[PDB]
Formats: structure tokens, sequence, C-alpha cells
């Protein structure tokens, strides 16, 4: 239970390659900080540098989905790497099950727009109930939107957790 | 003659609910809905046209254009789907090039000959969209950026998309999806910060962060006030009265007919010389420099005077806190003479001795060394040998392009053979041969655009089967199905009784699916119908 030496050996493992078990870590290390994802994790464990790894663990794996759900983790919101992604169809995640995971308004007005390119009309369906709602609305009073934002933060790390464990 | 285009987000963040529970695209429809409620309470807002532009793919942008009937946009407004990017840029762009289409062909914009309020074709391009960041392929934008990648022709005479008598407003729309209201909105409405604010305040116009459905009203019928022919000055100060919000402002100047009439085109900011093979870019808003400085506004007799009246502007609160009615303010524009850059002054600011409104008054280029001397002549009945080298003197110090209404005002006085008579047009016959060839394009280009329009393309229904060529088609509504002429079409669990019934119609013995639109019409289904022997709270509830 050692957060520390729980991201050191998912670096470890990063560095070789074995990104499954780098997220694995990494997961870990976030599960310790938070008690099982019920708080916020502290940024000075899942650090952007941290969530980036995280990024390209799951980018490798295609789990694209994943990747756009981590997107929005980061400081600054990386819309690059989270569209490049979602452009991709080769995914080994749930794909649209992840799309209740996703608060940002960016990523699901690209999904709506991808969906709607590609002809997948019922994904397209799936991503515009999302955008709409209440809670997702972006002109939402702030605590609002950290409280949206932390609930399905909370909700996706315990997925991870769960399918990662 | 108005044109009102609405440039509605259809980027799928228009999918946000708002406390309503409709989307910002049904209140987006449901504003334009109000605005023409509002606009059409105005007796002469009859004759108006409307056009429609969305944030879709270049030939699906436009789904209203020219010479499309208000039915047709009424139509095309309804049926609006939100599914694409925030292209904001783009469809800026694109909405730009819809009016500026037919510009050059008609010759409204008289490139090198004056700029000239008489001659315009008002428009204000209203975009309704949300505070949402913009959106490409690519990732965010965050920064309003017009693309330059294929320019209209005659494009590199202007410098910037927006023209002189189009305006540019937003409805970004902030409602949130609780209901959180409360005295702020008692408020007047205030501006947004997003990226189509500075885009909007350069054109003349304004955005509105509405927040709320009756600030939303509001906005709308401030919106309805704000459509107005006219066109916009980018006015600047010069030398020191006697930071201030009146150093750079945009405001406009309304044109009044009676087909507008006028004489006196403001000045270039070139010199013309026949020697030129490209025309330099104007800029969209001419600039006038106007000097803080009191002078006396002279006027003289049977000569063209025009008055365009200001829109209220802090210009104007400056002109009535300085309340000075019987003195006037000299404007200049800089660029404007051969032998000066701070050029002449060929206006003045007049306020209104009731203190009602500041009208400015263009004369000619150089008007205090033209009006004494033309008064003196009109006074002194022959004309004089002195007064000949004079008027040889002011042609030194004057542009070519006011020549000819200078000359046509002087046969309107009632004295053809004056010395402006000789007649001319100062400017290069490659840049006349240049300004043919844009006329004939812009024809062209515009027969394309204007069919383009129409839509006559349509989307393929495939999914392009990968190898992880062939493709799975996808459902067509209103596809025609020909169950009566294609078996292939019977579902299995309605075959027989199917079969039944074409059996039956083959034999000597789909329908009612009209569009709801064409159901409850009384009008065309008696017309339609013979003719019987003649005799011996809410808003509407049908046969009135
Ligand atoms: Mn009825």
């Amino acid at each position: 239970n050692n957060h520390s030496w729980l991201i050191i050996q998912a670096d470890i493992y990063f560095a070789t390659n074995q990104y499954s078990a780098a997220l694995h870590y990494y997961l870990q290390a976030g599960a310790v900080c938070s008690d099982f994802f019920n708080k916020a994790v502290p940024p000075d464990v899942y650090t952007d540098q941290v969530i980036k790894r995280m990024i390209k663990c799951c980018s490798l794996l295609n789990c694209h989905t994943q990747v756009a759900i981590l997107c929005q983790f980061l400081r600054e919101i990386d819309y690059k790497t989270a569209f490049k992604s979602l452009q991709e169809q080769n995914s080994h995640d749930a794909m649209d099950s992840y799309y209740d995971y996703i608060w940002d308004v960016t990523i699901l007005e690209y999904l709506t727009y991808l969906h709607h390119k590609r002809g997948e009309t019922d994904k397209r369906q799936i991503a515009i109930k999302a955008i709409g709602q209440t809670e997702l609305n972006a002109s939402n009073p702030e605590e609002v939107l950290q409280l949206a934002a932390q609930r399905r933060k909370k909700k996706f790390l315990q997925a991870m957790a769960k399918l990662y464990f | 003659m108005p044109i009102l285009l609405f440039l509605i987000d259809t980027s799928a963040s228009m999918n946000q609910r708002s406390h309503l529970g409709t989307t910002y695209l049904d209140t987006a429809k449901g504003a334009v809905e109000t605005f023409m409620k509002l606009r059409a309470r105005d007796p002469a807002s009859r004759g108006d046209r409307y056009m429609l532009v969305t944030f879709e793919e270049p030939p699906y942008a436009i789904k209203a254009g020219w010479k499309e009937n208000h039915a047709t946009f009424m139509n095309e407004l309804k049926n609006l789907q939100a599914e694409g990017l925030t292209t904001l840029g783009q469809s800026l762009r694109t909405a730009f090039d819809l009016l500026n289409l037919n510009r050059l062909v008609t010759g409204i914009d008289n490139y090198g000959q004056g700029r000239n309020p008489f001659f315009l074709e008002p428009a204000i391009i209203i975009t309704i969209t949300d505070g949402s960041k913009l959106t490409t392929t690519s990732g965010v934008q965050d920064e309003l950026h017009l693309p330059l990648n294929s320019p209209l022709p005659g494009s590199e005479l202007t410098k910037e998309p927006f023209r002189w008598d189009q305006r540019l407003f937003a409805l970004v729309l902030r409602l949130p999806g609780t209901m959180s209201v409360e005295s702020e909105q008692l408020t007047g409405v205030p501006l947004d910060d997003s990226a189509i604010t500075p885009m909007c305040e350069v054109t003349g116009g304004r955005s509105y962060s509405v927040c709320s459905p009756r600030m939303l009203n509001q906005c709308l019928e401030s919106l309805v006030q704000k459509v107005q022919s006219g066109v916009v000055i980018n006015f600047e100060k010069a030398g020191p009265d006697p930071s201030q919000p009146w150093h750079s402002c945009h405001k406009l100047i309304y044109v009044r007919p009676n087909v507008p009439i006028g004489h006196w085109p403001v000045p270039e900011s070139f010199w013309p010389d026949q020697n030129s093979p490209t025309l330099p870019p104007r800029t969209s808003h001419p600039v006038v420099k106007f000097s803080c400085t009191d002078c006396e506004p002279m006027v003289i007799d049977k000569l063209p005077f025009d008055k365009y009246e200001l829109e209220p502007s802090p210009l104007t609160q400056f002109i009535l806190e300085r309340k000075s009615p019987q003195t006037c303010w000299q404007v200049y524009v800089s660029n404007s003479a051969k032998y000066s850059e701070l050029g002449h002054p060929f206006g003045y600011l007049k306020a209104s001795t009731a203190l009602n409104c500041v009208n400015l008054f263009v004369m000619p280029y150089n008007y205090p060394v033209l009006l004494p001397l033309l008064d003196d002549l009109f006074k002194v009945h022959k004309p004089t040998l002195k007064w000949r080298q004079s008027f040889e003197s002011y042609l030194k110090t004057m542009p070519p392009y006011y020549l000819g209404p200078l000359k046509k005002a002087v046969r309107m006085m009632g004295a053809p053979n004056l010395i402006a008579d000789s007649m001319e047009y100062g400017l290069s016959y490659s840049v006349i041969s240049y300004l043919k060839k844009l006329s004939q394009q812009a024809k062209i280009e515009s027969d394309r655009v204007i069919g383009s329009v129409g839509k006559k393309v349509v989307q393929e229904t495939g999914i392009k089967v990968r190898s992880r060529g062939f493709q799975v088609a996808l459902l067509n509504k209103d596809l025609k199905p020909q169950t009566f002429r294609n078996a292939y079409d019977i579902p299995r669990r309605n075959l027989l009784d199917h079969l039944t019934r074409m059996r039956s119609n083959l034999l000597k013995s789909q329908v009612h699916s009209v569009p709801i639109a064409q159901m409850g019409n009384y009008q065309e289904y008696l017309k339609q119908v013979p003719s019987p022997l003649r005799e011996l709270g809410m808003m509407i509830d049908e046969a009135d």
C-alpha cells in the first residue's frame, strides 16, 4: 500500500512496454491514495505525467474510449490525442458503454460528429442523449460541474479497477 | 432592401439541454421564430429576405441563399440537426462569401471610384451559438480564425471578409441546465467573453451573453431594434479634445432613401494613378480621423450636401456632453493626397441645434477651398481667368474619383459648360480590365453557388466494411417502398396478410401518410373539390 512504490513499479513496467501491468499498478497507486477512488486522487500522485503515461498505456492496448475518458483528467484537457484516439475503429473496449463517463461536452460533440460521419446512427443517438443532460450543461454553476466530473471520475476509475485488478 | 442571414450553430454541443428541457438548438430555432415575429411587427420590414447558413460542410452549409422563398427558409430551419463540429470560422467565411457574392457583378463596391454610402446592400449576420470552444477534426482551435484557402475573386481588394454594410451579431446561449435565476438578470444584457466577441466587435456589431429566457427576449428585441440600413465607419480621434472611448469607434451612419440618393463618395486611402497594375486593398471600415478642434459649419446654396445621421454612440455622448450645436468638428482621411499624408477635410460632424442627433455632412474632397470659390462664382454674376487658374489649382489637390460627381452636380446647378465638363475616370486600363474580369468571374461563380444552394447532391448510406470496398447499407426513410411492386420489401411477419391484400388489389377490387403541413389544408382541399349550389389566451384553433 505504498503509492510511491506502486508508481515506481508501474513506471518500471511502462518502460519495458508491459502496458496492462503498468495500468494495473497505476490504478493500484490511485486506489491506495483515494480509498478505492471514493475520494479525489491527490494531484501529487496522479500528476499529468502519470496520467499521460496512463493515456499511453490505454492507447497501446486499443482501448480508445478509455483514452478519451482519461484525457479529461489532465489539468489542461488534451483534445488532440482524445480526438485522434476516438477516430480509431479497432477498439478493444466497451466503446458506447463508456460514453456515460465523459463529462466534457467537447469530447461528446466530437463523438457525435464522428458517429454521424461514419454512419452509426444509434451510437450517435447515445452521444446526443449524453450531451442532452441537465448536469452536463457547460453553462451550469461551477460546483455542479465539478460534482458531475467527480462522480464520473469515481465511477470510471472504479470500473477500470474492476477491469484491471 | 434588408437581408437577414442566420448563422445557426449546428455543432453537437447545441444538443445541451437548458432547464426548459429543450436543447440549445431548439431555443435557437425558437429565437429565430421570435425574431421574425418581432421583425414582422414593423410595417416597413415587409420587404425583407432571410437567409440561412449552418455549420455543416460547404455544399450543405447554406440552406437558404438568394432566390429561395420564405417557405423553404422556414422548412429548412425547422429540420436542422445538431450533428457537426464547431467550425465557426469556416461557417463565418461561407456566410460572408454568401453575402459578398453578388457585390462585384452589380458593382455596389466601387473600387478606386470612392466609397459610396448611398450604394449599399444592407445585411446583418446573426450567429446563434453557445460558448463552447471551437472544434475541428484536428482538435480545439481556441481562437476564431477565418480560413483563406480558396479566396473569392476580388477578395484581395477588401483585405477583410466582412464588408461596409455587413454587421455580425452573436446569440451565445448560456442557459444553464438547472434553474439558477436571480436579480442579476434584471440588469442589462452583458457581453460575452468567447471567440465570437472580438470578430463581432470589429464588424460593428456585438455579442449577447444570454443566460435566461427573459433576457433572450430582451436580446431579440434589441436585435430587432438594431436591424437598420446604413454603413459602418471606423471613427478615429485626431488631436486633443478641449484613455477615452471616442478614440476608436465603429458606429453606424444611417442611410435614408427618397433607391437611396447621394453624390459625394468617401475618399479612398490611396492616390489613384494610371501606372498601377494592381489596386491597393482598401480596409473594410474606412478610417476617418476627426480633429478635436472647433470649426464653423458653413453651407452654400444649390449644391449637394448629404446628411447621414449617426447611430447613438459614445461619440454622440461626447457631443452632447460638450454641447456646442452651432460649431462643427472637421473629419479627414489619411493617404488621400499626393502631396500630403494628413489629407484634407472632406466633411464635418455638426450637432443638430435641438441636440437630438449628430449628423455627418460629407462634402467634396477639400470643401473649404471649393465652397467659397463656387459661391463666389454663383454670387458674382461670367467666370474670370483668375477663377479658372484657381479651379485648376483645386484640381491639383483633388483625387480623380470626385471629378465625375462634381461635374454631375455642376450640371445640376444649371451650368454644364463649366470647367469640369472635360470628364475622365483617372484609373489604369489594367485595373478596368481586371474589374471586367472580376465581374465575369463573379457572375459565373454566382451562378454556380446559387445552383449548389438547392443541394442536388446527396449523401451515401454505406459503412465500408474493413478487413480486420464492400459495405452494409443504412436504413433510409422515405425511400418509397414498392411493396405492391416488389415482394422483397415484404416482412416475413406481415407476409400472408399483405399477400391477401395485394391479391385482392390485383383483382377487380403507405396511403394516408401525408406530411403534417399539408394535412389540415381546407382551402387546398376545397379548391380540388366541386362547388355546391349557391344559397337563396391562445392564438388559433384551426378553421379560425
Ligand atoms: Mn382544430
